[PDB]
């Protein structure tokens, strides 16, 4: 709250040279004088959604949505993520 | 066994060596090759002055250093031009 | 724990792992010691004091006296 | 609207490049009161709602200055 | 327990004192002509002629023609 | 804290929670304190400043 | 005072380090922490004095490569934008 | 072992008895040092601007408002 | 090696949604006009000549 | 008048008195030798103190005759180049010296006659200008280096390690002589003044380059000429191994900036690209073998022969910069690749086993030892601070310059540092400890100690301050490059 203001408040006089701005790339005034009002408070309803799936998956819901113990295609889609996209793999393997 | 003072070796130019002939008087042609560098030297030196004038021109102006430095950033860029030993484009001494 | 005094008579180990002999005697200087010590000495006063008084002559300073000289004539 | 801060009035003052627009010569006395004032945002809004204003002035022009050729491109197609 | 020395294990005395005398392993083999011809002749020729090459379009771009070298 | 059949915790210390109660009050009144004063700027009603 | 800000974390790492065995297990730890918060209180300072005072501060030590027209100094920049970070790396390095 | 090697940073646990007397002669240590690098910076610090309000610099520093010009560095 | 087939997809993922923002075009929905400054769109402090 | 000439006489005076000596007077042995060697220190030193570094000619010269008609003579004299490399030659023999002090019972007084001769010789090398004098020292160092390493090598199979040494030696050196006689027989004389102001020919410049470059491509590791170095430099003595990489590295690779460049400017332009792409793989190559090898010497010896055909490239690149920036890397390399070596020394004299296999968790004890180490590996590592990186960025920007593809295969070497150099600090000081192998070991007394404390004052000084050390020398530099050319 005290540095939102002060520092992005449309052109403070503080910055001087330290930052430069190029008059062309410069879309801050109407970054909030025409947000559309369904966009900007957006990410607070990705939020939302996101605490409560959280919250059913691992609190109540966990029966069948925790552990999947099917055939294939979901044990690897396990795998993949949790070797991080198997980076450290690929990689070692072909370059060191 | 040297005065306190800084040296000077000469100034004007060494009559000796002939462009035309170059390897034809060697007594006078090492003379020329330190005089090629003795005044190179002070180019690049100069450059170097011009360009603290130019840091400290960007270090008082402000933000209106685009419009309040120009006569100098034109005085830096043809210095770099044909300055020491740096670039392709040797300069034609 | 801040107010106890250390459980440590003396710093653990020995400095060069050479044991200190018993109290009232020198350290017993060895033969390479005490002329690589005075060159060492010389060696820091010379560059000291020798270094730190050889005039500024090069071809930076002059260069820069010229240049200082030169560039002033525009006119 | 158009602006009357120009010249040495602009350049004297130390606003940065990008916010020069159109309309920006009451931000000398904004960034004179607000910088004193230890860039409190809870003690500077009497020379701050008027400068918002503006910049929502210009907005709204602009995009009313895109208005006319959003209702004239049905013409082409 | 008084030697300063190491032990100096069987196992690892050929391993150490093997690889320093490679000449017998590495004389006539198939996979050996390969590799020096595309690592010890191949490689050296692609990056002298991509030098060559750099210092030719430096030349064009200052105009001044490019020396035979 | 009491001891149990294997759980014999240890209850927190006096500062360890009064402490973070009366801190985290301080955020739960904050939160509404900058949703009530500020809080009208992002919402799409009642532009503030002279709006 | 400016060259402090960045010296006395140096010194005291150097003086606990080589003196680690005539200080303790804590009297490095009050050592050399004492000398960080003693920089951050530097780094604060001069955020007051610049950030808000806006004048940034300028300075050159010694050349480090004088070459020619390749000039290397061990001069400093404390600019607006650097102080800021003055206050981030100073403050959450005495924290820690 | 440990009491064996020399550990020239300090052992694991090196605990000096005198531990205090010695971080008093650490910290006094810092400080006596410390004045010649803020001595010697104050010739040092050049800022041409001046700032919009006095700060509490200008009695060790003198550096501020006279490098105005630039046409004769 | 059957690691390299999902790299192909993982990356494939991130330059196929990297094309789709190509396919809507959103450089010419926007609802405003480009910004204009005065002095030909301050030349003079943006450099130039004077 | 502290002259030249008594430089080269200090030592020669030092190794005739020895000759002299009962074996049994170890003590005084010993102590004349290093006294001798710390005087022609001094000595060397304070002629850094008379310089005058303001001159394009050269410095002291002493003139003695060599022939009936004074055709060619005994010509001394250093310009702005060879003063560094004299001043850290009289240094590295002192350290020479204290390194093998212990031990000195069964080397005898034959050790310190060998390090005494090859110093007033390497002495002798930099500073003589006449081209002819110049190879007959600059070949003489094969005998101390010969006998150094056969008579108190460390394992058995030295007899092999040694031929190789002298006949790559002695094929590159023949060869060059036979130029040299070229350019006697055409010019009339091999003085540096006048041969470097003698129009030559174009076709006959090529044929002289690569003459020259036949025996200057073997003292520097080369791609095809290397194998030398590591195989005759694992199997040496530590006091003298520590100058094989120490000033015997360093003549063909200054021997290119005295008698290569000004000599032959129109066939080092049309041989750049050849030197370009045989230093840019060597980096990388060398580089690569390192990796994969056990041995704690040999290591060393392959970073030493990365980090000199780095400074090769910068070298080559004529610039005003990249000649110094070669010259201050070639000081670093030679204080910091003789550092590593006595590090890696210090080991073998206590446990004698050279295998970074049975080295491990040296952290856990003789702790200064691995200071001192990691210090010396940041040191060789490249990093900001040190004399190395001012001797590398310099390497950089003087290619980058010139050529842009040259900058970045050079640039992947000091990327490929962190591989080997590192990897070698991990694995020997900072592994998990063993007692299977050590079962004992001790940490550096007083002499190790101090030997190392010129290495890092001098690192340090040449790192964050080396103004001084291209004040000296902007002359020299600025007069190699501008040669031939008026433009
Ligand atoms: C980019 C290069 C800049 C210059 C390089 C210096 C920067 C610091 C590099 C050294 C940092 C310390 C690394 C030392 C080795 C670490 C492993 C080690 O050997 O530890 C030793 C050494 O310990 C140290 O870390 C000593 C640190 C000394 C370095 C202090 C100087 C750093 C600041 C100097 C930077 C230059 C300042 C500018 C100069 C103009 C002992 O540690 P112990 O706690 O006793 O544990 C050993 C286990 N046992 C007790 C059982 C034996
Ligand atoms: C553990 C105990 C070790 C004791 C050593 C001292 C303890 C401190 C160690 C910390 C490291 C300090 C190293 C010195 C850093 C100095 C950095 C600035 C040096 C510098 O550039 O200024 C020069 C000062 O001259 C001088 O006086 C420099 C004298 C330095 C003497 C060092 C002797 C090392 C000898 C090693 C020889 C190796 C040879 C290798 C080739 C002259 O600069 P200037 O030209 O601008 O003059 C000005 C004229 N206006």
């Amino acid at each position: 709250y005290l540095a939102k203001d002060m520092m992005i408040g449309l052109g403070t006089n503080f910055w001087a040279n330290s930052l430069l701005v190029l008059p062309k790339n410069e879309i801050l005034a109407e970054s909030e004088f025409a947000a559309p009002t369904i966009i900007k408070l957006i990410p607070i309803l990705f939020s939302t959604l996101g605490a409560f799936v959280a919250y059913n998956v691992n609190l109540v819901a966990d029966q069948f949505q925790r552990a999947f113990q099917t055939s294939t295609f979901c044990n690897r889609l396990y795998s993949f993520f949790n070797k991080r996209w198997f980076f450290d793999q690929v990689l070692n393997d072909f370059l060191v | 066994g040297r005065k306190k003072g800084l040296p000077e070796f000469e100034e004007s130019a060494p009559d000796g060596f002939d462009p035309e002939n170059p390897y034809k008087d060697p007594v006078a042609m090492v003379e020329m090759r330190e005089h090629i560098v003795r005044e190179k030297w002070i180019q690049i030196e100069k450059a170097k002055i011009l360009r603290e004038k130019v840091k400290w021109c960007y270090r008082v102006e402000g933000v209106n250093h685009y419009q309040k430095c120009r006569h100098l950033v034109q005085q830096y860029l043809d210095s770099t031009r044909g300055v020491g030993w740096g670039k392709d484009h040797r300069p034609i001494s | 724990r801040w107010a106890t005094p250390g459980h440590e008579e003396r710093p653990k180990g020995y400095f060069m792992n050479r044991t200190p002999p018993a109290p009232g005697q020198s350290r017993k200087w060895e033969d390479w010691e005490l002329p690589c010590y005075i060159t060492s000495f010389l060696t820091i006063v010379i560059l000291g004091v020798g270094l730190n008084a050889k005039p500024d002559l090069s071809i930076e300073t002059w260069a820069h006296q010229k240049a200082l000289e030169r560039l002033e004539m525009e006119k | 609207k158009k602006m009357i801060a120009t010249q040495e009035e602009m350049s004297a003052a130390k606003i940065a490049l990008g916010s020069r627009d159109m309309c920006a010569h009451l931000l000398i006395p904004l960034n004179k009161c607000r910088q004193a004032e230890f860039y409190l945002p809870w003690k500077c809004e009497d020379e701050r709602h008027v400068y918002e204003k503006c910049e929502y002035e210009l907005v709204m022009e602009r995009m009313l200055a895109m208005k006319k050729i959003r209702e004239e491109e049905a013409l082409a197609k | 327990g008084g030697g300063m020395e190491t032990n100096k294990n069987k196992f690892i005395e050929d391993w150490g004192s093997a690889r320093e005398n490679l000449e017998h392993n590495f004389r006539w083999t198939r996979r050996n002509f390969a590799l020096i011809g595309i690592f010890g002749i191949a490689l050296p020729i692609i990056v002298y002629k991509g030098i060559v090459k750099d210092f030719h379009m430096q030349d064009e771009d200052a105009g001044r023609p490019h020396r035979k070298f | 804290g009491i001891t149990y059949k294997g759980v014999t915790v240890h209850t927190p210390k006096t500062w360890h929670t009064v402490t973070g109660k009366g801190l985290c009050a301080v955020m739960w009144f904050w939160i509404l304190y900058r949703a009530k004063q500020d809080g009208p700027v992002v919402m799409g009603w009642r532009h503030p400043w002279d709006g | 005072m400016y060259l402090l800000i960045v010296f006395l974390p140096l010194l005291g790492s150097s003086v606990a380090g080589f003196f680690g065995r005539f200080l303790g297990s804590e009297g490095s730890a009050i050592m050399t922490t004492t000398c960080v918060s003693f920089s951050s209180i530097l780094s604060l300072i001069a955020f007051y004095e610049v950030a808000l005072g806006a004048s940034a501060c300028y300075l050159r030590i010694a050349p480090w490569i004088s070459s020619e027209m390749f000039d290397a100094s061990w001069g400093f920049l404390f600019d607006s934008l650097t102080v800021v970070m003055l206050i981030v790396v100073t403050f959450i390095s005495s924290l820690v | 072992f440990r009491a064996k090697v020399w550990s020239m940073t300090g052992g694991p646990n090196c605990r000096p008895k005198h531990w205090r007397r010695n971080t008093a002669i650490a910290m006094f240590g810092v400080f006596l040092v410390c004045i010649p690098i803020a001595k010697l910076s104050a010739k040092l610090e050049q800022r041409p601007h001046m700032p919009v309000r006095p700060i509490p610099s200008q009695i060790w520093c003198k550096n501020f408002g006279t490098k105005d010009d630039y046409e004769k560095e | 090696y059957e690691a390299l087939a999902w790299l192909s997809g993982g990356l494939g993922f991130f330059v196929g949604l990297g094309l789709l923002a190509v396919l809507n075009d959103k450089a010419s929905k926007v609802p405003f006009t480009p910004r204009v400054y005065p002095y030909d769109n301050l030349r003079v402090e943006l450099g130039g000549e004077p | 008048y502290f002259n030249l000439s008594g430089l080269i006489l200090c030592p020669v005076l030092g190794s005739i008195i020895l000759l002299f000596i009962p074996n049994s007077r170890i003590r005084l042995i010993r102590l004349i030798g290093l006294c001798a060697s710390l005087i022609t220190f001094l000595y060397s030193l304070v002629l850094w103190i008379q310089f005058d570094s303001s001159t394009a000619k050269f410095q002291f010269v002493e003139s003695l005759r060599w022939l009936p008609y004074e055709n060619i003579n005994f010509y001394l004299g250093i310009d702005g180049i060879s003063l560094f490399f004299v001043i850290l030659t009289t240094f590295l023999i002192p350290i020479c010296i204290l390194v093998g002090w212990s031990g000195m019972r069964s080397y005898g007084k034959e050790y310190i006659i060998a390090f005494l001769i090859c110093e007033f010789l390497m002495i002798a090398v930099f500073c003589m200008l006449d081209l002819l004098l110049f190879y007959v020292f600059f070949e003489s160092v094969l005998i101390p280096m010969f006998i150094i390493i056969g008579v108190w090598g460390s394992r058995q199979r030295k007899i092999k390690a040694a031929y190789q040494f002298f006949l790559y030696t002695l094929l590159g050196s023949l060869f060059m002589l036979l130029a040299i006689l070229l350019i006697l027989f055409q010019t009339g004389t091999t003085d540096l003044q006048i041969l470097l102001t003698t129009e030559f020919s174009e076709r006959r410049q090529i044929f002289l380059w690569i003459a020259f470059f036949a025996s200057f491509a073997v003292k520097v590791p080369m791609v095809p000429v290397h194998i030398w170095l590591p195989e005759a430099h694992v199997e040496a003595p530590t006091a003298g191994s520590v100058i094989l990489a120490g000033i015997l590295l360093k003549f063909g690779t200054y021997g290119f900036l005295r008698f290569s460049i000004p000599m032959f400017p129109e066939a080092t332009l049309c041989f750049t690209p050849f030197i370009y792409t045989l230093s840019a793989i060597a980096i990388i190559y060398t580089s690569l073998t390192t990796l994969r090898q056990i041995d704690l010497k040999k290591i060393i010896a392959y970073s030493s022969v990365a980090h000199m055909n780095l400074v090769t490239i910068g070298m080559f690149s004529l610039n005003i910069q990249g000649i110094g920036g070669s010259i201050l890397l070639m000081l670093s390399h030679g204080l910091v690749s003789s550092a590593l070596f006595l590090c890696v020394g210090v080991l073998y004299d206590r446990h004698k086993t050279r295998l970074v296999r049975y080295y491990g968790g040296l952290v856990s004890t003789m702790p200064n030892f691995s200071t001192i180490f990691f210090f010396f590996t940041l040191a060789n590592m490249s990093l900001p601070g040190t004399s190395s990186f001012i001797g590398e960025f310099l390497i950089l920007v003087g290619a980058f310059q010139r050529n842009s593809l040259v900058a970045t295969l050079a640039a992947l070497g000091m990327i490929l540092g962190a591989a080997y150099s590192l990897w070698l600090y991990n694995r020997v000081v900072s592994g998990n400890l063993k007692p299977d192998f050590l079962h004992k070991f001790s940490d550096l007394n007083g002499r190790e100690v101090f030997i190392f404390i010129p290495f890092l004052v001098g690192l340090v000084w040449m790192g964050v301050y080396p103004k001084v050390f291209l004040d000296c020398m902007h002359t020299s530099v600025s007069n190699l490059v501008q040669h031939g050319k008026f433009h």
